């Protein structure tokens, strides 16, 4: 307390000479998104405002007369117009071809830039730019899984020289199908850590879309964006969203979103090649899948996450016990006998109930009586609502 | 008005009546019951006496009581009313003078926010108090031999220290301190040595120091005689423990700080101890380590640079030093040991010297198996592959001091040998392989080299530069007279060039840390030319405060910068900008301070003054990769200027080095796009992609260890030689002379936590691995890490990350949990 008369005079000294230095510096305005004063290049943006002028995004239609020296572009602006142009003259004729996107000046609509295609920006937002905090590590009981999942989906990225020399062509699709919680998401997010290609996340869900025909849209999108990458993958959760199997019941039932399906189907396996891209879907409802998108070539390996067996389930409680504060003879081989057929979901629940036991009881350490519990109140007071028993019939 | 309050309000006068009769009867009845009132309201520590505040002016009637009279009961109770009304006011020389003067019962009975006040003003008055005063510290002295005790039986043990370090009497802090808080009393001072200076600085480490040998606590006992880099001190503090299982834990801490120690044959368990701090078994430990990660696999430049995702003599150069980062110390590489002649070949001129060199770092530690493997390059007939092949044994043998010593052999014969190029491998070379040595045998065969009349330039800072590192923070006599000599015998042109930089480094590594050392040194550096005067003045008083934190002068460095130039004038800018990293790298509170001050330089600076900024943001957070600083230097790696574009992506790899950060590898990646058609900005951009893995991310390049607080001289050396090179980048790395980047050779370490046993076997055992937490202040039993993980033991700490044992199991030697630690069995473990 012989300091607190000083700390608070040094205090609002700081707190002073920090707004006085805002006042040099400058940290305001924050709401126009204006960055902070030290990446202000204003003499640059002066230049740039005259030197550089602003270009319309027009696609082109039709070239006329390419053969000849005077080849006529015809470009259609968006909303505005359409314009027969000339290629301006810092930029080859050959760079600009029919159906694609150039940008144009406001004076004589010459073609002065390509661009590229035009992607719908919740498309562009599919791909994962932070990779999640989950390795192979935390996946147990999955090893002739992973080893699958991962010979199709990393292997051929990593090491390619090993399948060209064989004239080894790898599978571009992986099924992960399994009861909720066996561990599908879980695999494919080890995926996309450990990937270095472009990784897309897309949820069966998103695809579902209010008019007709844009579904399917997102679909091509989704395929042509995925195809500007030298190798890219697609991880499609959940696909039973999209995927169902097509009927007719008379009224347009699920036409909409058939449609969908039929355009992923197209991508996947159809007239065109479908690139470097190695797709992968989880679904926990594999049997309402439809036939034509559950073929080789479009969903090659279908690797099953079965509930774990007595050792898978004993390296999950490893798993998820490792960094808990455990007694000295916690039984987990016990335990993973106490749950026969559980997924890996009810083993984390298990160990995180275990500990929250020891917290109730103001107790530091978890015993092998508060894992006894926990099962209790997991595995077997929490089966009512177990989804199990339903999704193995699917599965 | 309560009539309780009104109670009291009565004994304003009717118990100073009592004290107004004549008759001293009276007077004992209510001064007991007076001094007693107080402890009244003393009980809670928010109720206080508010009609005493109103006895405050009653004191005159009592100013004859107690002072006009017999001090033996009348003015004894009558004083320490006022003493508690001194409180309330300012109570300037008040306060202590009714307690001096009054009652010299227990201080406690008083309450413990009366002596927190009183305290307080001891320490006031004792500044006040001068020469000529030493007659009135009498009772104040006996106040501190019954406050400290007061203090740590609360808890409050941190105002124990701070009450005798204002009053500048630490030492008798030692005397009363108990086995309950010796940690705590320990943990918050030398956590003040960051800031208080000099002679407080030692003073302070010196008391810390003395409690832990007074306990017997020998392992953190010689963590804080190196930080104060006590050469006497090191040999009492090893030899006067009893325990050979603590001792062989400390030449496991005194071998990584790379302080040599020369026993006597009769210590007991001799060889051992040489042996561990000698880190000859460095090598074996480092690959049985690795095996346990299963990353043996050797690891080619393609897998680095990862091409397939992408939507000359530069490109072979660059792809060497990416080859030998990577799989750096590991012994093996599918590019060189596999028919290297192709791929050596491959490169051409000086690509040559760095290619041939990098075979020595992929066998770094590895002495005894490295040499086996330069041999074969040794007897080439190219001028380079030969030289580049010597400096690669002082890479080999670099951070590893064995007993008999190869590396000045193959080298010595060399160092006048005519073609430069030759010369060139070989001091460089003996640089590395004795960094942090001060011996005589290899400076003064060294030493005539920067003399020679054969001896180029490039030559001449190559021996500074390594005679630097021989004798970092040492104050060698010796390689000063011939530093100054060489310096102003060069001409006014000569030291135009920009080798001639490097002099004055030779100069400034042998007073690393030293300090205050420099006035005589400094001295010398007037007589010489400008600018490379200022450059040379401002270089060298840099290194002497190097992790100081000095905030006076940084004052100076910030002047330094505050005037600009409209190149060749302020050259010497660029040194106070690193200068400023290279002060501030003591506390996280000054680097963090430091990186605001660094955006100004990057904002309101020149080109010459902005060139330098990146170089220490990376010396500043070397192997740190924060994203604050990344974000910045990623915003900056696109600039106009050709050398902030390539000192800022060259930052970048050495603040993320040996991290194997996946954004920092994918911010390198798309940089190598962007600047695909700079091959000197993709060369760059090469050169951070294989700093980012180096070691397969098993090495680190900070120069500090024991848990951020101890400086190793030898790592800074390698530092400051690589980012002094780089102030001209475009003459010097880009240039003919980019084998300077194997410095850095010199700061290798590997981020450690392996246990092991009493016979030093390795003992893996669960562990907690997460980022630090402050510990100071805090009473109890405080949490150090959050976030925090379990691993097995053989397990790579990142920067910031401590470790504690999730069991108890076994008992560490050492609190700090860093690098080869001894586990011993716990006793009450398993009663
Ligand atoms: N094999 C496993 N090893 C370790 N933890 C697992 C495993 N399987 C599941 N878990 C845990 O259970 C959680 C269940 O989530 P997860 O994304 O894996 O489910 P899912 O199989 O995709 O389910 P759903 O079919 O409902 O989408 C995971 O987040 C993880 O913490
Ligand atoms: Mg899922």
């Amino acid at each position: 307390s012989t300091y607190s008369r000083q700390i608070k005079q040094v205090e609002d000294d700081i707190q002073q000479l920090l707004k006085k230095i805002n006042e040099l510096t400058g940290i305001k305005e924050s709401d126009t998104g204006l960055a902070p004063p030290a990446l202000w290049d204003l003499a640059a943006d002066k230049q740039t405002l005259q030197s550089e002028q602003p270009l319309q995004v027009a696609r082109c239609t039709k070239i006329i007369n390419a053969d000849s020296e005077d080849p006529k572009y015809i470009i259609n602006v968006k909303q505005f117009a359409k314009f027969v142009v000339d290629l301006s003259d810092q930029v080859a004729p050959t760079d600009i071809e029919e159906g694609m996107r150039v940008g144009v000046d406001r004076n004589k609509y010459q073609i002065h830039i390509p661009l590229p295609p035009k992607i719908d920006p919740t498309v562009t937002m599919m791909q994962v730019e932070e990779k999640p905090d989950v390795t192979y590590s935390d996946v147990g009981g999955c090893k002739e899984q992973i080893e699958k999942l991962r010979e199709v989906v990393e292997t051929p990225l990593l090491h390619p020289e090993r399948f060209v020399n064989l004239g080894i062509e790898p599978p571009k699709g992986v099924l992960l199908f399994g009861p909720p919680g066996t561990g599908k998401t879980l695999c494919a997010r080890a995926v996309a850590n450990r990937t270095d290609a472009c990784f897309i996340r897309v949820i069966g869900s998103e695809l579902v879309q209010k008019y007709v025909g844009e579904g399917a849209r997102m679909v091509r999108e989704l395929f042509e964006m995925a195809r500007t990458k030298k190798a890219c993958l697609i991880f499609f959760d959940e696909i039973d969203a999209i995927g169902g199997a097509r009927f007719d019941d008379g009224a347009g039932g699920d036409n909409e979103v058939q449609r969908t399906m039929l355009e992923l189907i197209n991508q996947l396996d159809g007239f065109d090649p479908r690139g470097n891209i190695k797709v992968l879907m989880a679904t926990n409802r594999p049997d309402t899948l439809d036939p034509a998108l559950m073929r080789p070539g479009r969903l090659d390996r279908k690797i099953e996450f079965s509930l774990p067996d007595l050792e898978g389930r004993t390296h999950i409680f490893k798993i998820h016990a490792r960094s808990m504060s455990v007694e000295r003879d916690i039984r987990f081989e016990l335990l993973a006998r106490l749950c026969p057929n559980s997924t890996g979901a009810e083993i984390r629940s298990v160990c995180t109930e275990a500990g929250m036991f020891a917290i109730r009881a103001r107790r530091k350490i978890a015993t092998e009586k508060d894992f006894l519990e926990a099962v209790n109140k997991v595995i077997k007071s929490y089966a009512k609502f177990s989804a199990t028993p339903r999704y193995m019939t699917y599965n | 008005l309560s009539e309780e309050d009104k109670q009291l309000q009565d004994e304003l006068e009717m118990l100073v009546e009592r004290l107004g009769e004549k008759d001293t009867s009276l007077y004992r009845p209510a001064l007991e019951e007076l001094r007693r009132q107080i402890r009244s309201s003393t009980t809670s520590m928010t109720s206080v006496p508010k009609p005493l505040k109103f006895l405050r002016p009653h004191y005159g009637k009592l100013k004859e009581i107690y002072e006009n009279m017999a001090p033996g009961e009348n003015k004894r109770f009558a004083a320490d009313i006022i003493s508690v009304l001194a409180m309330t006011m300012s109570g300037e020389r008040e306060c202590l003078k009714y307690r001096l003067v009054g009652s010299q019962e227990e201080l406690a009975s008083w309450g413990h926010e009366y002596v927190r006040h009183l305290a307080g003003e001891v320490a006031k008055e004792w500044q006040e108090l001068d020469d000529a005063e030493k007659v009135q510290r009498e009772p104040l002295l006996t106040l501190v031999k019954e406050i400290v005790p007061y203090n740590m039986a609360h808890n409050a043990e941190h105002e124990a220290c701070d009450l005798l370090m204002e009053i500048e009497q630490v030492d008798m802090l030692e005397k009363d301190i108990d086995e309950n808080a010796y940690a705590k009393v320990c943990l918050y001072l030398t956590s003040c040595v960051n800031y208080v200076p000099e002679p407080e600085n030692s003073a302070l480490l010196r008391c810390a120091l003395g409690v832990f040998r007074k306990f017997s606590r020998f392992p953190e006992a010689l963590r804080l005689a190196l930080m104060l880099n006590d050469m006497e001190l090191v040999e009492d503090i090893f030899t006067s423990c009893k325990d050979v299982v603590v001792q062989k834990q400390m030449a496991f801490m005194l071998g990584r700080h790379g302080v040599f120690l020369e026993l006597s044959e009769d210590v007991e368990e001799y060889e051992d101890l040489t042996e561990i701090m000698s880190n000859v078994q460095l090598n074996s430990n480092f690959l049985a380590l690795a095996r346990e990660l299963d990353i043996m696999e050797p690891k080619v430049p393609d897998d680095i640079y990862k091409t397939h995702l992408e939507n000359s003599a530069r490109m072979n150069l660059a792809s060497s030093f990416v080859n030998g980062f990577v799989n750096a110390a590991f012994g093996q590489d599918k590019l060189l040991t596999d028919d290297g002649n192709k791929w050596l070949y491959k490169n051409k001129d000086h690509g040559m010297l760095s290619a041939a060199a990098s075979l020595g770092m992929i066998l770094l530690w590895d002495v005894d198996g490295g040499l086996t493997q330069i041999d074969k390059y040794l007897y080439s007939s190219e001028d380079y592959i030969k030289s580049g092949a010597l400096l690669a044994c002082g890479i080999v043998n670099s951070g590893v001091r064995n007993e008999c010593d190869p590396a000045l052999a193959l080298l010595s014969d060399y160092v006048l040998h005519n073609s430069n190029t030759m010369r060139l491998g070989s001091i460089f070379g003996l640089g590395l392989a004795y960094a942090g040595s001060n011996r005589e045998d290899v400076l003064t065969l060294l030493l005539p080299v920067m003399g020679d009349s054969k001896s180029s330039m490039e030559v001449a800072g190559v021996t500074a530069l390594a005679c630097g590192m021989i004798a970092v923070g040492s104050c060698n006599g010796d390689v000063t007279s011939t530093i100054l000599q060489t310096i102003m015998e060069k001409s006014e042109t000569e030291l135009k060039d920009t080798y001639a930089r490097w002099l004055p480094l030779g100069l400034g590594l042998n007073h690393l840390g030293k300090g205050e050392a420099i006035e005589a040194i400094l001295a010398a550096l007037e007589v010489v030319s400008e600018p490379f005067r200022s450059f040379a003045n401002t270089l060298v008083d840099v290194c002497a405060y190097a992790g100081s934190g000095n905030v006076l002068k940084v004052q100076q460095l910030l002047h330094i910068c505050s005037e600009h130039f409209d190149a060749d004038m302020g050259a010497h800018q660029g040194v106070a900008v690193l200068g400023i990293a290279l002060i501030a790298m003591g506390e996280e509170i000054g680097a963090e301070m430091a990186l605001r001050t660094f955006g100004h330089l990057l904002r309101y600076g020149e080109p010459t003054l902005r060139r330098a900024v990146p170089l220490a943001l990376a010396l500043i957070s070397v192997s740190n990769p924060r994203l604050n600083i990344l974000d910045t230097l990623s915003k900056f790696s696109h600039d106009a200027d050709p050398e902030v574009s390539y000192n800022s992506i060259f930052a970048m790899g050495m603040v993320g080095s040996g991290t194997n950060n996946a954004r920092l590898a994918a911010m390198l990646r798309q940089l190598a796009q962007y600047h695909a058609k700079d091959p000197n900005n993709l060369f760059m951009v090469r050169l951070a992609q294989g700093l980012t893995h180096l070691g397969k991310g098993t090495l680190t390049l900070c120069p500090y260890h024991s848990d951020r607080q101890l400086m190793s001289q030898v790592a800074v050396a390698g530092l400051l030689t690589v980012l002094v090179s780089f102030l001209d980048v475009r003459n010097i790395i880009l240039g003919k002379s980019h084998y300077v980047l194997y410095g850095l050779v010199a700061a290798m370490q590997p981020r450690m936590l392996v246990t092991f046993d009493e016979e030093l076997r390795p003992l893996p055992v669960s562990v907690r691995v997460g980022q630090a937490v402050d510990v100071v202040g805090q009473a109890g039993k405080p949490k150090t890490i959050t976030g925090f993980q379990t691993h097995t033991t053989p397990v790579l700490l990142a920067h910031g990350e401590r470790a504690e044992l999730a069991t108890e199991e076994f008992l560490p030697v050492t609190p700090i949990l860093e690098g080869f630690v001894i586990l011993r069995k716990n006793p009450n473990y398993d009663l």
